[PDB]
């Protein structure tokens, strides 16, 4: 906001049986595509880095209330449900994920991060009039120190 | 008295553009006539010729060229911007001369 | 004439290692940068 | 798994990879010289005063 | 402002933008390089001049005995010193593929980049003319002597021109001093201009081998460039190095390891490799004020070179006729060079006259003919 950096981005982490995909999506302007993957980018790092407590404490109280969220209804139940048992093989509680969230500190996150995020290639998926992104070069160098 | 087309015929191949995929015309230096045709171009004629012209720097950058079968023939060649341009030199040629008067 | 002589030539030889050695690696680093883009591909389709 | 091990405790943190060249460094030169300054002189037997020094250093007079 | 601290930062906004987020073409070949070598080597001359003249005495009765001095006492005096003669050399080997580079691609198209380089060159040709009288050697002062006494072939105003540029009657004393001087100074200028050079360039961007816009693929300086500028460095410092460690004097001629004498003249007066082309111009014309002038326009000519573009493409990758009539130029130019460094007998001579005149005659006549013709083969 304080530089108009995009329209919209999100946070992501797609869970596959086996695999999964981490990262994020943000559409902008052709212009200040640079500027927000850079601040982008950075703030990823800043996570292997410099995570506080406060940043988690919040987060955690997010997520409860996200994970919270997704069970609104009976639809979202079944879902929920139908998923849990499929691909984890038990069925998990507010109880149980709660606990598990309150878990988390600082330091756990930091060394997660770090685990996926620090010094690894990344995919990347550029669509429009994107001639600001360039080089992967750079982008990857941009996963690591911050 | 087939000596000129054998000749041009020639040159083209000298020259071997072709050899990158270019067409006559995507070689052309851009001085400010042809910077103007070019903004006329159809969408689509210059949208071809965009790519083409990325892929043959695209190659170069790579120190390579287009198989043999892909180079492009002194026939085949679509001078798509010859006329576009003519028209443009003939403008300015017009107003250059009118200015005088 | 030249009492250097045999150090300067010392040098050359240290200078003669040194330089092929890093010169190599260099190298390396520089295709590996590039490979990205010596290896890219590209192709134009069109909406039609 | 040496370049494992490496990635890990070395080239990993910009940091230690840092500390890593400068240590790194350390060694090279102080071994690289001793070789090269070796390699030199074998190349040179006997044509240094290293060598004919022993002809007047203490002997004679 | 902004975010990160390489955009706001009135600084680092111009070690960034021009060596780090620089647009550059994607397809720019090793010729490119020379441009950063060339920055490189001035970064060094200046480096080992001052070093030097840290230790030097113009005096023309000290001149050589400093240099001496310096190269027998002086901690790595010797090797500070070589360097800085081979790196004139360097400097011109670069210099030449530079602007040969900039001929086989139009990049003379570049007008104000163009004429600035131009400039560059003159400045640091006269340079190195000066600090050639430094060590004040035989060498050292008769082509002093050879080259100034030129001047006197101007008509009126020039018998005196002379005469106040020696600073007296002769090269002596007052010239050597104001030399030094001299070589201090316009090293200096050379990098200021160098930088008013990259400006008018970063004003249109590196031209690419095949001489079609880069703007449909372009990639950034770093770490790209900046990664081929280096390794570029290594492959040309190598020899550099090599030849300045294990063959010093392999280029410098030996009357200038004796003390100048204006009483004797050496056999033979002949400048370093890189000024011999234009010796050898010189010397083919009978008659100081015309040699001087082909001198003169010998060097002078590349001003023109734009005006004498006639092709509708701008890179001779595609065009095999201007290439060879390039080629047959270049050779043309070594042979000129070896005509400089043999004297005033048959065949030479003769031989002597006909490459400079082919010289001239390519530059002027047929490349912008063979341009036309060249175009009316495409059909244009
Ligand atoms: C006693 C002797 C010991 C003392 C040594 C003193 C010198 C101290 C130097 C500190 C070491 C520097 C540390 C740099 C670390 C930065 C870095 O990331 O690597 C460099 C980084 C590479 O990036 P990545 O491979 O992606 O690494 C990512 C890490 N996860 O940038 C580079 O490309 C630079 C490295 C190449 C250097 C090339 C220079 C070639 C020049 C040679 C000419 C010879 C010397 C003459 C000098 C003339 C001076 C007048
Ligand atoms: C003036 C003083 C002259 C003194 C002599 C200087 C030293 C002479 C050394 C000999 C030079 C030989 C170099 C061999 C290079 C051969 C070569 O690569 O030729 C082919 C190749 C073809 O290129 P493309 O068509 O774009 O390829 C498409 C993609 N594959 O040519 C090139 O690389 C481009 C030519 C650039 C080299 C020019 C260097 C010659 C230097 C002389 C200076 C001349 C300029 C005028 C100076 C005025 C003062
Ligand atoms: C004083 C020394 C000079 C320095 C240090 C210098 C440096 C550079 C640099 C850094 C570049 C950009 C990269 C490249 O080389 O392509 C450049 C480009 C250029 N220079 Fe020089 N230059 C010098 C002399 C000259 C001379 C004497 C000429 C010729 C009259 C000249 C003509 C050019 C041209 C035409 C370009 C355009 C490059 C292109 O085609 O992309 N320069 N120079
Ligand atoms: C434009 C870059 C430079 C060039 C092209 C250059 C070239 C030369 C040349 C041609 C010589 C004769 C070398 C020999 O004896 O073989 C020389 C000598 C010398 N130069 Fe430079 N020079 C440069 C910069 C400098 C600078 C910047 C200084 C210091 C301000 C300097 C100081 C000297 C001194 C002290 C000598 C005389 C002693 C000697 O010959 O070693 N030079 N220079
Ligand atoms: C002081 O004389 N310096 C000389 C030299 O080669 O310095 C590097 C030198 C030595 C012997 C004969 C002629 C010269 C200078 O000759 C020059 C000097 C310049 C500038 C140019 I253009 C063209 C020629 C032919
Ligand atoms: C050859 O040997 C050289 O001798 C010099 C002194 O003579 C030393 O300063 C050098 O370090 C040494 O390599
Ligand atoms: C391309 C860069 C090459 C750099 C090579 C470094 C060589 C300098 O090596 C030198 O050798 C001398 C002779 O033993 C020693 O006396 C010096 O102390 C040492 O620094
Ligand atoms: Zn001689």
């Amino acid at each position: 906001v304080e530089h108009k950096l995009c329209h919209s981005f999100q946070t992501f982490n797609t869970s596959y049986s086996d695999t999964g995909l981490f990262g994020f999506h943000f559409v902008a302007d052709p212009l200040s595509i640079d500027d927000m993957m850079f601040c982008a980018q950075g703030e990823w790092m800043r996570l292997c880095t410099s995570t506080t407590e406060s940043e988690v404490k919040r987060a955690k109280n997010h997520l409860r209330s996200a994970m919270v969220a997704q069970l609104d209804g009976t639809t979202p139940v079944c879902e929920t449900i139908g998923s849990h048992l499929l691909n984890y093989g038990r069925r998990i509680s507010l109880e149980e994920w709660d606990s598990r969230i309150s878990a988390v500190d600082a330091r756990m996150v930091r060394d997660v991060c770090s685990k996926y995020i620090y010094d690894k290639c990344p995919a990347l998926a550029a669509v429009g009039p994107i001639e600001q992104l360039l080089d992967y070069n750079r982008i990857r160098s941009g996963m690591y120190w911050i | 008295g087939r000596l000129m087309d054998r000749i041009r015929k020639w040159y083209y191949n000298a020259a071997g553009f072709n050899k990158y995929g270019l067409m006559r015309d995507d070689t052309l230096y851009e001085d400010d006539d042809v910077k103007e045709a070019l903004k006329r171009l159809p969408e689509d004629l210059y949208n071809e010729r965009m790519f083409r012209i990325k892929r043959a720097l695209d190659l170069s950058l790579k120190h390579r060229i287009l198989p043999k079968e892909q180079w492009v023939k002194y026939e085949e060649d679509k001078p798509y911007l010859e006329p576009y341009l003519k028209e443009v030199i003939r403008e300015r040629l017009e107003r250059e001369a009118w200015n005088k008067k | 004439a030249e009492p250097e002589h045999d150090q300067r030539k010392r040098m050359g030889l240290k200078m003669l290692l040194i330089s092929a050695l890093l010169t190599s690696l260099l190298y390396y680093m520089k295709r590996h940068k590039w490979s990205v883009l010596k290896s890219r591909k590209m192709a134009y389709r069109p909406p039609k | 798994a040496l370049l494992r091990q490496a990635y890990s405790a070395l080239f990993r943190r910009t940091s230690t990879f840092a500390l890593t060249v400068v240590l790194g460094a350390v060694l090279f030169e102080r071994a690289f010289d001793q070789g090269a300054d070796a390699i030199f002189e074998h190349l040179n037997e006997g044509k240094l005063w290293k060598h004919i020094k022993h002809k007047y250093e203490a002997s004679e007079e | 402002m902004a975010p990160n601290i390489r955009k706001s930062h009135p600084l680092l906004k111009m070690i960034n933008n021009s060596l780090i987020d620089l647009p550059a073409p994607s397809n720019i070949s090793a010729w490119w390089n020379f441009g950063s070598l060339l920055a490189v080597c001035l970064m060094t001359q200046i480096l080992t001049g001052l070093l030097l003249a840290m230790h030097y005495t113009a005096d023309t009765s000290l001149a050589f005995s400093s240099v001496a001095h310096t190269c027998r006492n002086v901690q790595y005096g010797w090797l500070i010193r070589n360097l800085h003669a081979n790196g004139a050399s360097f400097f011109f080997i670069c210099i030449f593929l530079h602007i040969g580079r900039g001929l086989y691609y139009g990049s003379y198209l570049y007008k104000e980049t163009w004429n600035t380089g131009v400039i560059l060159l003159l400045t640091l040709m006269a340079t190195a003319f000066v600090g050639y009288v430094l060590p004040w050697g035989q060498m050292s002062f008769w082509g002093a002597t050879v080259i100034t006494n030129l001047f006197s072939a101007i008509p009126y105003i020039g018998h005196t021109l002379v005469e106040w540029a020696w600073g007296g009657f002769s090269v002596d004393n007052p010239t050597l001093t104001r030399f030094f001087a001299l070589h201090f100074l316009l090293p200096f200028a050379i990098a200021g201009i160098t930088i008013i050079h990259l400006t008018f360039l970063h004003e249109s961007g590196s031209n690419n081998p095949l001489g079609i816009s880069s703007d449909s693929d372009k990639i950034p300086f770093h770490p790209y460039y900046s990664f081929k500028d280096i390794l570029g460095l290594t492959l040309m410092l190598t020899p550099f190095l090599t030849l300045a460690l294990f063959s010093p004097n392999l280029l410098g001629d030996p009357e200038n390891f004796t003390p100048a004498n204006p009483l004797v003249t050496p056999p033979h007066i002949k400048p370093e490799w890189y000024f011999l082309f234009a010796y050898a111009i010189l010397r083919s014309i009978p008659n100081k004020l015309g040699g001087v002038l082909a001198l003169a326009a010998s060097v002078l000519i590349l001003f023109l070179i734009p005006f004498l573009h006639k092709s509708k493409q701008r890179t001779m990758t595609f065009r095999p006729l201007s290439q060879t009539l390039f080629w047959l130029l270049v050779a043309n130019l070594l042979i000129l060079t070896w005509i400089g460094s043999q004297p005033v007998e048959h065949p030479f001579i003769i031989i002597g006259q006909m490459a400079s005149l082919s010289y001239f005659t390519i530059l002027l006549i047929l490349f912008p003919t063979i341009g036309t013709l060249e175009n009316k083969m495409l059909n244009y």
